[PDB]
RNA sequence: CCGGCGCGCG
């Protein structure tokens, strides 16, 4: 959930969902519904720079539901969410 | 926490609430029947039947009512756990009573007129 | 279509099925200040980026307070009123800067013990 | 407001999805205005 | 009111009329809002910025907007000095997005 | 956050009448 | 001085009135008690008039429908337990309905005994599509809140449908004032003014009997 | 209290709004200067609050 | 199956939930009148009809009946996606059909119309199939008697058809509570008996 | 003292809309002999920015990709449906109306769909004013071949593909959404007469779209319109945004514009409409007599560049002149007011030819249609088309003497 | 207005 397709995904001859688009559950449901074996995503992993992130390869605002602002200071976020419980 | 499940804990049943084996009052709306509450005529978890005048929006087993009254002149009841509905074949009436608490109408209405108000105010 | 002028209105003709004690609470939201959050909520819907819409907000409301020094500070504060003025750029009447007292106040003097 | 008629009982899980679904519905600002009248409510009923 | 001899700061504890200490995780939590003037507050001109100190006092009391320091805190320049008895050097230039001009900060 | 990206003709001249 | 005023009254419709009314200035700790007794007496202790019971002639058979009439006979007595009546009426009068035919049955075609008044007069009771006359005879009764084949109808006397209090504090030094804020409201038998004024005197009159003294 | 809301004490509320008090007494005339009023607060005249 | 796509002008469509029944439909002005001669079922929203299992004796000469579905709500909370997604979701699942002819034919409008609860057909959605209902009579007057006193009783998921005078009516609150008591006197009962006194205890 | 001192729309028209959270502010929905309108019901104040008029939720539209693969918003087809299998089979270019006319079947064939209730409001058969319901006599009166030919092109293509798509042995799902050709016709010229194409982003997918959209398709057209739309895309919503600081009266129709910079004849040709006022139309001159543009501006005081003419008896005709008409330009040559007159003259001659090329005039086409009673839209249609070219050129003609009168 | 030591609170 939340994160942004690298790939169309087809069923059959129809585009269920498209390239750069955020992964919602329904989607999610439809995918696990039908025969649908890969889902390529983007990830922090997929992002073309370590000293900054993009938009689309974070994905979904953690918080404000939309998809993540520029200028968001993710890495103390992500920094504080694993520090937090320990 | 406490405070909203004692509220929606509702009625005690079956055995919990009568000592042998059976072989409540019916409201025009919400505002009745907590009326009723406050002038000490019902309990907090007392069952009662409200008038719906909604859609069927009670969340309650799937399941097929426990027992259809079939009149002869075409109208017929069911009886579910939780609510009845009474149909007609003549006309396209259709009344639904919901059997519930003072507790369950209380967070039902507090949600509600939240929403209301706060739409009112803006 | 045409005829003479007589025409046929258009009508539903099918079946949507689809189609009172808040005073207090009304009226406790708008001395808390509640309508403000909503407005505040309703601006970002337009916005792209907080972050800029935070920045023109103070931006407007430097503008205001250089232009009008002795207005703002006490029942007035710039930034209440940058907010109004855009709520009511979109045609949406708010009081300005959201500036309210207390009609019940016994006289001067009497502060209002929480 | 279209809101499902709870009929069984509200515990920490119910109250945790039903504010959770709430936000994604009504947005922040009305559930911070539900999150006050239940507050009153469950303090009042306890 | 009173300061630090050295670092300029607020003075520590109640008894002394000090004020409060934003931590390193203080810090953090601000920079996770993204509220950037916020912070810019509290770590020049609330704490050490002797220069910006005293307009502050000023603005308020006319109510006439306070601007942006642009200039470093006492803490900045206490660890410039320092750095300079170890024979270090560090300077802090800014160079001119316009005609590439560099521009030495006096620090 | 915030600071991301930086965060006279016509006078002398009328008609005489 | 001690005094009262109305600062805010509504009419969202004929059976739903809305009133806001002050009282100050207050000594400390005496706003609470007044808006504990004041609602208590509003709730309660004011007369309401309501029908208590309903019975059919014509002989329905005693069944759940009757022919040509569109409610059945539970929802004929949910309908009238929903009209709003005023009236001075002491002890229990009668009232009757007495509908031709075709059409629709509502508060305005009750016969009402001499003090009773119809709210609103739209309130729907029956609906009727084949031409048969329909006989009720309906029981008419005064109560307070707190207090043959006919058939009961479960009224809940409460002309004041809510009541709320609430006390707004002011002081500058070791001189108080509070202020007290009631709101009430009714279902239009009766205004929110008078709602007070009749929950002052009942209150009045509950505490009056213990300055009673006795013939020696 | 509402869910955007906080009480404060007096004593920090004048503390830290001290300057704001100042300019509110010099400006509607109620305060000769700076000094004038910051006496005033020092003395918790019932004006000040 | 059939190889043929008939027409449905002249059928009684009548939806369930696992399949869509198909009954001819004689003309009428009431369009009450049922011909159980020719019938199909197709899963729902589709034209590949078939011949649907009968599992009763069927009637041969048109009667006039009245339908009224048999099933649950289904009230479920689907996942909000979009902004302003639905909190709640209702809808009927019918899973029975009950078809009950009309006294001697008669219709709707006439003054005399009472319903025959001896003549009761069950459609099953979840078996494809049509079927004629069990009717136990206990009301005095055996095959001749005044039809407009009876009431049926419908239990056990639309497989007990019972008829009952309609003084003996049951509150719906009793019939509620009778399930209550049951289900939780077993209840009661199996949490109890893994006590090792409890062959030496009594119910009270 | 108080006691000395078109017609409203169907209030179930905004009903439906209102609880399907359709907001509109300031202005009221009116229903007249040529079809509804939204008109301003008070003053609106004109505020530092645009104000919000109405608001359409994303949920009530639909929406099909503009591009090829098609998917639609909200996705309404379910999975293995033939629908889709016959809107797949169009041409990408050219064939996006019906596309949208598939789906608007489709839409009023679902029971749950909000435009199986909104589509009780669109225009009928009769009363649509598009060209594809129009006969050949009515296409007789545009007196425009190339038109007529587009026209006759649209209604050939549409036949032929409900007559491909809707043939015997299709399925009743499908046979259902368009029993016989005239209703495909008429939900293709309903997608064609309202159709409205944006770039919208749906989450972090930026698209260009054909919509169908509720509420907004009300708006009328105009070249110097009041409103625009705005799509939010936080909250998925449509908005109806009046021009910023311009202020509207109270019964002032609330317009948009449909499309810019875009000649009678396609109006004609996609909405089925045309306007008097057309500031893009075109009178094709011989180019031998020309004016001084520069004098003709400043006599009706028209500025700004030539894409952008505005002015401070001066409508859109003047305008569609001063583009159309021949002229030349020399930096700062004066023209001398003899050539003027001559020019002006020559090209009054070539007008006046024109006006009589058409076998009658404007006036006698005002009155015929005021003495129409038993005509269908489009016969009226094409008669406005018709005399509104008319008027252009007479307007033509009178800026002409004007421009020559005040060049002294 | 500087640092060490001891005792505490969350
Ligand atoms: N300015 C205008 N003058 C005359 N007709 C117009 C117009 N603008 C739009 N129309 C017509 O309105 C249609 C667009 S839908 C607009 C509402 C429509 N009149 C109705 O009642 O439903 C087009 O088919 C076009 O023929
Ligand atoms: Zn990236």
């Amino acid at each position: 959930i939340g994160r942004v397709l690298a790939d169309d995904i087809y069923i059959g001859s129809r585009c269920v969902a498209f390239r750069n688009q955020d992964l919602g559950i329904g989607l999610v449901n439809r995918f696990i519904t039908f025969g649908t074996q890969s889902i390529s995503i983007r990830t922090p992993f997929t992002c073309r720079s370590t000293s900054w992130i993009c938009r689309l390869c974070y994905g979904r605002s953690p918080t404000h539901g939309d998809l993540v602002e520029l200028g968001e200071a993710v890495g103390i976020i992500a920094g504080q969410s694993i520090g937090e419980p320990g | 926490l406490i405070g909203l499940y004692v509220l929606t804990s509702g009625t005690r049943r079956g055995i919990c609430a009568n000592r042998y084996n059976p072989c409540e009052p019916f409201f025009c709306n919400s505002y009745d029947a907590i009326g009723a509450y406050r002038q000490k005529r019902i309990n907090l978890d007392s069952p009662l039947w409200l008038r719906w005048q909604l859609d069927q929006r009670v969340i309650a087993s799937k399941e097929v009512p426990i027992e259809v009254h079939y009149e002869s002149f075409g109208n017929y009841h069911e009886i579910y756990a939780h609510y009845l509905i009474v149909r007609s074949v003549k006309k396209e009436t259709l009344y639904i009573y919901i059997r519930t608490t003072v507790g369950h109408i209380s967070f039902y209405r507090e949600i509600e007129e939240a929403i209301q108000g706060f739409s009112q105010a803006c | 279509g045409i005829q003479r002028r007589i025409w046929r209105r258009r009508t539903l003709t099918k079946k949507d099925d689809m189609l009172p004690f808040v005073e207090e609470q009304v009226r406790k939201i708008k001395e808390v200040g509640k309508v403000m959050t909503m407005d505040i909520e309703r601006l970002l819907l337009s916005e792209d980026n907080r972050f800029e819409f935070v920045n023109s907000v103070a931006a407007e409301a430097t503008e205001y307070v250089e232009k009008n020094r002795d207005e703002y500070g006490g029942t007035k504060k710039a930034i209440f009123h940058v907010l109004s003025n855009r709520v009511n750029d979109l045609g949406f009447d708010r009081p300005e800067a959201y500036a309210e007292s207390d009609p019940y106040k016994p006289g001067p003097g009497y502060l209002k013990e929480y | 407001a279209n809101l499902v008629f709870h009929n069984k009982v509200i515990d920490g899980t119910a109250i945790k999805r039903l504010i959770s679904r709430l936000i994604d519905h009504f947005g922040m600002a009305y559930t911070s205005h539900i999150l006050d009248q239940v507050k009153t409510l469950g303090f009042q009923q306890a | 009111g009173h300061y630090a001899l050295v670092t300029q700061q607020p003075l520590r504890g109640r008894s002394k009329q000090g004020g409060q200490r934003v931590g390193e995780m203080e810090v953090w939590a601000l920079e996770g809002f993204g509220v950037a003037h916020i912070l810019q507050e509290m770590l020049t001109y609330k704490s050490d910025h002797i220069r910006a100190r005293q307009e502050v006092l000023g603005t308020t009391i006319i109510g006439g907007t306070i601007p942006k320091p642009e200039d470093a805190p006492e803490s900045f320049r206490l660890l410039v000095r320092e750095l300079r008895s170890l024979a270090l050097e560090l300077n802090h230039f800014l160079v001119s997005e316009k005609n590439f001009q560099i521009n030495r900060k006096e620090v | 956050g915030t600071g991301f990206n930086k965060g006279d003709i016509l006078f002398y001249h009328r008609e005489f009448c | 001085t001690l005094q009262w005023k109305c600062v805010e009254s509504r009419r969202d419709s004929k059976r739903l009135y809305y009133g806001r009314f002050i009282l100050s200035p207050l000594m400390k700790g005496q706003a609470d008690t007044i808006g504990i007794a004041m609602r208590r007496a509003l709730l309660g202790e004011i007369e309401g008039t309501c029908i208590t019971r309903a019975k059919f002639e014509n002989i329905p058979h005693d069944y759940s429908n009757i022919v040509g009439i569109q409610e059945s006979v539970h929802e004929i007595l949910m309908n009238l337990n929903e009209i709003v009546l005023k009236s001075n009426l002491y002890g229990t009068r009668n009232a009757l309905i007495c509908v031709q035919g075709p059409g629709y049955i509502t508060a305005r075609d009750i016969i009402l005994p001499p003090s009773v008044e119809i709210v609103d007069n739209t309130q729907h009771i029956a609906t009727l599509t084949e031409p048969i006359n329909l006989c009720i005879g309906l029981k008419i009764e005064r109560n307070r809140g707190y207090s043959d084949r006919s058939y009961p109808i479960d009224a809940v006397f409460m002309p004041v449908q809510n009541a709320n209090h609430s006390i707004h504090s002011y002081g500058n030094g070791n001189e108080k004032q509070e202020i007290l804020f009631i709101e009430i409201w009714t279902n239009g038998s009766l205004t929110p003014k008078e709602a007070l004024h009749e929950a002052s005197r009942n209150l009045i009159n509950l505490f009056i009997p213990f300055l009673h003294v006795e013939e020696e | 209290l509402s869910l955007h809301r906080c009480g404060l004490p007096r004593e920090i509320a004048i503390e830290l709004f001290q300057t704001f008090v100042i300019r509110g007494l010099i400006r509607q005339h109620l305060a000769s200067n700076i000094g004038v009023a910051k006496s005033q607060i020092r003395e918790k005249k019932p004006i000040v609050w | 199956v059939v190889d043929y796509r008939i027409n449905e002008d002249e059928f009684h469509k009548i939806s369930l939930l696992d399949c869509d029944f198909f009954i001819r439909k004689p003309p009428d002005p009431d369009n009450d009148v049922y011909d159980f001669r020719e019938m199909y079922v197709t899963p729902p929203d589709t034209d590949i009809y078939s011949v649907p299992r009968v599992l009763a004796p069927m009637p041969q000469k048109y009667i006039r009946c009245a339908m009224s579905d048999y099933g649950c709500y289904d009230v479920t909370e689907p996942p909000i996606d979009a902004p302003r997604d639905p909190l709640y979701k209702s809808e009927r699942e019918i899973s029975k059909v009950f078809l009950t002819k009309h006294y001697r034919n008669r219709r709707l409008n006439d003054p005399e119309f009472v319903l025959d609860f001896e003549e009761i057909y069950v459609i099953d959605s979840k078996t494809k199939s049509i079927t004629r209902a069990r009717v136990l009579v206990t009301v005095p007057g055996g095959r001749k008697r005044d039809r407009k006193d009876d009431l049926l009783v419908i239990r056990d998921n639309g497989n007990s058809f019972k008829i009952i005078h309609v003084g003996e009516r049951d509150d719906p609150t009793t019939v509620i509570e009778r399930e209550e008591w049951t289900k939780t006197r077993e209840d009661m009962e199996k949490h109890l008996r893994k006590l090792r006194d409890f062959s030496v205890s009594n119910w009270f | 003292f108080p006691l000395f001192q078109l017609e409203s729309a169907d209030p179930d028209f905004y009903k439906i809309g209102y609880v399907r959270r359709v907001r509109a502010y300031g202005v009221e929905f009116k229903e007249g002999p040529d079809g509804f309108g939204i008109y301003a019901s008070k003053d609106i104040e004109p505020r530092r920015r645009a104000r919000v008029i109405m608001e359409i939720p994303h949920e009530l539209m639909i929406t099909i990709r503009q591009k090829h693969p098609w998917m639609f918003f909200p996705d309404i087809v379910p999975i293995g449906h033939p629908i889709f299998d016959i809107i797949n089979s169009t041409d990408p270019e050219r064939d996006w109306d019906l596309r949208l006319a598939c789906l608007l079947l489709f839409s009023f064939d679902r029971e749950d769909h909000f435009w199986r209730l909104y589509g009780d409001f669109l225009p009928a058969a009769d009363e649509c004013s598009s060209l594809l319901l129009a006969t050949e006599e009515d296409l007789a009166e545009l007196q425009d071949p190339q038109l007529v030919s587009t026209i006759r092109q649209q209604q050939k293509r549409v036949l032929e593909f409900w007559e491909k798509n809707w043939h015997s042995g299709v399925p009743l799902k499908i046979k259902r959404l368009a029993e016989d050709a005239e209703r495909f016709i008429w939900a293709v010229s309903i997608a064609q007469t309202r159709c409205i194409s944006m770039k919208t982003r749906i989450g972090a997918l930026v698209q260009d779209l054909n919509m169908m959209i509720p509420y907004a398709d009300m708006l009328n057209h105009s070249f110097e319109p009041n409103c625009f739309l705005h799509w939010r895309p936080k909250d998925r919503i449509l908005e109806v945004m009046s021009n910023a600081g311009q202020a509207i009266k109270k019964g002032e129709e609330m317009t948009i514009n449909y499309m810019p910079g875009q000649k009678n004849n396609m109006l004609m040709e996609r909405y089925g409409f045309s306007t008097p006022v057309n500031p893009w139309d075109a009178i094709p001159f011989s180019g031998d007599s020309r004016i001084h543009l520069n004098s003709f501006l400043s006599v009706f005081n028209i500025f700004g560049l030539p894409e952008e003419y505005y002015h401070d008896f001066v409508d859109g005709a003047v305008i569609a002149a001063a583009r159309t008409l021949p002229t030349w330009s020399d930096i700062d040559l004066p023209p001398i007011p003899s050539a003027e007159r001559k020019a002006v003259k020559e090209l009054q001659d070539e007008c006046r030819k024109m006006l009589a090329e058409y076998p009658t005039t404007s006036e006698q086409d005002q009155k015929l249609l005021d003495s129409l009673s038993e005509a269908r839209t489009t016969f009226a249609t094409a008669v406005k088309y018709r005399m509104h070219r008319k008027m252009f050129i007479g307007k033509i003609i009178k800026a002409l003497d004007i421009y020559q009168e005040r060049l002294l």
